[PDB]
DNA sequence: TTATTAATTCCATATGGAGACTTGGTTCCGACAATATTCAG
DNA sequence: CTGAATATTGTCGGAACCAAGTCTCCATATGGAATTAATAA
C-alpha cells in the first residue's frame, strides 16, 4: 500500500483533530496559494417549499441523477398517492424536498465520487425539486465556471473529506467549507471564460443532438421482429398482465414429458398460441441441434492471475459476445481445451433472473487468447444450413426468446433461474426461410452499428470536454 | 406488505381485500362518543369563557 | 417402511405423502410449497402421486417477497381434495389398461 | 484472503508475507520420504517382473 | 457355442441450490436545539 | 415580582447498513461406460 508518515501536529488540522488514513493522503504540505470557500461558493441553507396540490410537479433522487450531472425526474401529483410511490409522497410529507434558486450547483453528500454534481443553469424551464441530501452550493465566480471546476478538476480532494463512519461514504457541507482550491486554475479558468463557455456548450449541444437519437441495444431487437413477423406491440405486454389461466387435466400432459403443472408453464402456453397465430414458420429446434455442452466454472479471483473466465455480464441483446473478462483462474482440469471459446460458438445463458434467461450470444470476435466460459452458459452447435446462428441469438434476445424464456425456465430460487436442455430441444421457434432470414439480421445489424456508431461519439464529445478543461486550467 | 430488516411496509394486496366498513355498527355508540367529545370541548369553551368574563 | 417414495433422498417431499395418510377421502388440503414441486423433472414421482391420490383443485404463484427478508424462495399454495375409496381404483384400473396397451404397442 | 459462504479464496498480502522456508527442517528427514518414493516403485516393478517371468 | 442382453460397477456431464455477491443511496432512530413551559420562594 | 427553568417539539447526524439488481460455484445423481456373469446358440 502506503508508507506515508506524518506528524502529530498535523491532526490539528481541522474542527474534529480526525486522523483517518484518506484525510491525512490529503494534507499534505502546502507552498502554493490557498483560497477558502469565501471568495468563490457559499452554501445555501435548506427550506421547506410551497408545492401546490393542482399541478404535476418533479423530483429527483441521488440514483435519479448521474455521474454525467443528467437529472431524471419522476412526475408526482398528490393526486394519486399510489402505494408504490408511497415512499416518495411520505419523505416529501416529511421535508426532505427543496428547490433550486436557478444558478446553484447542486452536490450529492453521500458518496460524492460518482460526480452527481449536476447545475441548475439559469435560462431554463420546469423546476424540479431535490432532496436535502443535496447542498445547494450557489457560487459567485458564474455557475459553469464552478461546475466545470468541479466536476472534472477538484475531484481527488471532495472525495478526500468524505466521513467513512462504518458505513456510507458521506460528505458534509461543513467539511465541504474547508477545502484549499488553488488560484491558478479559477485564475485560467475564469481568463479564458469567454470562450471556454462558448465551445464547451457547443460540445454538448453536440452530445444532446446525439441523445435525441439515441436508441436502446433491446428495443431494435424487438422493434424488427415486430415489424417483420406483422404482430402489434401492444397486446402481447396487455395479455401478459392478466393472470386467471385455467387448464384442465388432459392439457398437463401435452407437450410435457415431465407433468409440469406450474402455472407460468400454462402462462407460456397462452402465450405460445398467441405468437404463432398467424405466423407459419414454426420448426421444432430439436432436431436442428447437434450438441449441447455447459462450460467450465471453478473458482475465480477477480483481475488476479490464470485463464480469464467470462461472466454472465458479456451477453448482451445483440448476439455478439462481449469477449470482456473479468475474473481469472488458475485450476486444471485436465481437459481444459473443450471449453476455451474459439470464434463462431453460440452461447445461451442458463441462469439469470426472469427476464434475463436465455440471452444468447454469438462470438464474432477473433481472439488469439483461451478464454474459458461458465457453467452458467450452454454452448450450441446447431446445422448452420437452416438456422443461421447469428439470427437465433437475435431471436432468443427478442420477445419470442423472452415470453418463453420467462415462464418456462425452471427452479425455487427465481433470482436465478436456470434453463436446462429439455426447454431447448423442446423449443418451437419459428424458422422462416433463408431468404427470409439474413434480412431481418442485417437490418438488425446495421441499425445497432448506427447505434454504437452515436456511442462513442457522445464518449468523445463528453472527453473532449474535459480534456479541454484540463489543458485551459493547466496553461 | 412488504416486510424487510427495518420493518413492514404496505403495498396493493391482490390476494383479498380488506372489509374496511363494518357490517355492523353500534351506531348509537359512535353518536355518544361524538356527542360527548363535543360536549367536553363545549365545557372548556364555557370555561374559558367564564374566564374571560372574569 | 411407511412411505411409498421413502428412499428418495427428496425428504422435504415426504409431508405430501404425509398428507394422504392423514386426509379422510375428501379431506381440503392447502399447502405452501415450493416451485421446485411443481417444475423440476426430480420430482415428477410426487407429482404422480398428488395427480393419483388427490384432486388438485387450485394453484396460486406468490410473489418473491412473501418470505422476504428471510428467503427469496418462490412459493405456490397447491388446494387440493382427496379422492374417495372408488377414484382411486378408477384411476388404477385406467392405467392398468393403458400400460398394457402400450406394452404391447413396445413390442410391436 | 478472501471469504464467502463458500470457502477462503486467497489474494495477494499486503500486511506480511509468509517465509515457506522452514529453516529449521532437518535434511535426511525428507530424503527418507525421498527414498521411499523410489524404494516403493521400484518394489511395484520388481512385485511385477516376479511374475513376469512366470 | 458364441454369442447374448440384462445385469452390474465407475467418471464426466447435467441439473439444481431454505443462494450469494455487488454496486450505490435509501429509511430512521436518536440526540438535541429550541423551545417551553414556568412557579417559587 | 426577574428568572433561565424543563418540556416538549422538529430536525441535523449517522448507521459491525442493506434494499435493488443481478451474477455463481459447487454437491450429487446419472447414466453410461465400463464391466460382469449370463444367455442363447
Amino acid at each position: 500500500g502506503l508508507i506515508q508518515r506524518r506528524n502529530f501536529s498535523t491532526f490539528a488540522s481541522e474542527p474534529s483533530v480526525r486522523f483517518d488514513f484518506n484525510y491525512m493522503k490529503s494534507v499534505t504540505p502546502t507552498t502554493e496559494e490557498y483560497y477558502t470557500y469565501k471568495s468563490l461558493f457559499e452554501v445555501v441553507p435548506s427550506t421547506v417549499p410551497t408545492l401546490d396540490e393542482s399541478e404535476p410537479f418533479k423530483y429527483a433522487e441521488i440514483g435519479h441523477v448521474s455521474k454525467n450531472g443528467e437529472v431524471f425526474p419522476v412526475t408526482l401529483s398528490f393526486e394519486d398517492r399510489d402505494e408504490l410511490n408511497e415512499d416518495l409522497f411520505k419523505k416529501i410529507e416529511k421535508g426532505d424536498i427543496f428547490l433550486p434558486e436557478r444558478g446553484n450547483i447542486l452536490i450529492s453528500a453521500i458518496r460524492p465520487y460518482l460526480n452527481k454534481i449536476v447545475l441548475i443553469k439559469e435560462d431554463d424551464k420546469t423546476d424540479i425539486y431535490f432532496t436535502k441530501a443535496f447542498i445547494q452550493i450557489k457560487p459567485l465566480i458564474n455557475s459553469r465556471i464552478l461546475y466545470y471546476a468541479l466536476r472534472t478538476i477538484f475531484s481527488e480532494k471532495i472525495n478526500a473529506v468524505s466521513r467513512q463512519g462504518k458505513g456510507y461514504p458521506t460528505l458534509k457541507e461543513d467539511d465541504l467549507k474547508t477545502i484549499q482550491f488553488s488560484k491558478k486554475v479559477i485564475d485560467n479558468l475564469l481568463a479564458k471564460e469567454e470562450e471556454l463557455i462558448s465551445n464547451i456548450d457547443a460540445l454538448e449541444k453536440d452530445i444532446k443532438e446525439l441523445k435525441s437519437i439515441q436508441r436502446s441495444k433491446k428495443e431494435i431487437v424487438d422493434e424488427v421482429f415486430s415489424s417483420h413477423f406483422n404482430i402489434n406491440m401492444v397486446e402481447l405486454m396487455a395479455l401478459d398482465s392478466q393472470r386467471r389461466v385455467d387448464v384442465g387435466l388432459s392439457s398437463i400432459s401435452s407437450l410435457n414429458s415431465t407433468i409440469r403443472y406450474s402455472y407460468r408453464w400454462n402462462k407460456m402456453k397462452l402465450i405460445q398460441k398467441y405468437l404463432y397465430r398467424d405466423i407459419d414458420c414454426i420448426e421444432p429446434l430439436g432436431k436442428y441441434i447437434l450438441s449441447s455442452n455447459n462450460g467450465w466454472s471453478p473458482e475465480s479471483v477477480v483481475g488476479g492471475e490464470g485463464i480469464p473466465i467470462l461472466g454472465q455480464e458479456h451477453l448482451e441483446f445483440d448476439g455478439v459476445l462481449n469477449v470482456s473478462p473479468t475474473k481469472a483462474t488458475t485450476k486444471t482440469k485436465n481437459n481444459m481445451e473443450n471449453f476455451f471459446i474459439q470464434e463462431g460458438d453460440l452461447f445461451i445463458s442458463r441462469g439469470n433472473t426472469v427476464d434475463l434467461v436465455g440471452l444468447a450470444c454469438v462470438v464474432e470476435t477473433e481472439v488469439t487468447e483461451d478464454i474459458i466460459y461458465p457453467d452458467l452458459y450452454i454452448r450450441l452447435k446447431i446445422d448452420e444450413k437452416v438456422i443461421h446462428k447469428k439470427y437465433l441469438a437475435l431471436l432468443f434476445n427478442s420477445f419470442f426468446g423472452r415470453l418463453y424464456f420467462k415462464y418456462v425456465s425452471k427452479g425455487k430460487n427465481q433470482t436465478m433461474v436456470k434453463i436446462s436442455s429439455n426447454e431447448l430441444l423442446n423449443y418451437y421457434l419459428p424458422i422462416p426461410p433463408m431468404e427470409e432470414q439474413l434480412e431481418i439480421v442485417g437490418k438488425i445489424e446495421e441499425q445497432i452499428g448506427a447505434q454504437n456508431e452515436i456511442e462513442k461519439q457522445i464518449e468523445e464529445k463528453r472527453n473532449q470536454i474535459r480534456v479541454i478543461i484540463e489543458e485551459t486550467a493547466r496553461s | 406488505y412488504k416486510r424487510t430488516k427495518k420493518g413492514e411496509k404496505p403495498m396493493p394486496n391482490d390476494l383479498y381485500d380488506l372489509e374496511y366498513a363494518p357490517s355492523t355498527l353500534d351506531c348509537e355508540k359512535v353518536l355518544s362518543s361524538f356527542d360527548i367529545e363535543i360536549n367536553a370541548l363545549e365545557a372548556s369553551k364555557t370555561k374559558l369563557s367564564v374566564e374571560k368574563g372574569l | 417402511n411407511a412411505f411409498l417414495f421413502g428412499d428418495k433422498k427428496n425428504s422435504e417431499n415426504l409431508f405430501i405423502e404425509r398428507y394422504y395418510q392423514l386426509l379422510k377421502e375428501g379431506g381440503r388440503l392447502g399447502v405452501v410449497l415450493p416451485e421446485s414441486v411443481f417444475d423440476t423433472t426430480e420430482n415428477k414421482y410426487i407429482r404422480l402421486f398428488i395427480f393419483k391420490y388427490f384432486k388438485v383443485k387450485a394453484v396460486v404463484s406468490l410473489p418473491q417477497v412473501t418470505f422476504e427478508p428471510f428467503t427469496s424462495t418462490k412459493t405456490s399454495l397447491l388446494f387440493a381434495q382427496k379422492k374417495t375409496k372408488e377414484e382411486v381404483e378408477q384411476w388404477n384400473e385406467l392405467w392398468d389398461k393403458y400400460g398394457k396397451e402400450w406394452s404391447l404397442l413396445k413390442t410391436r
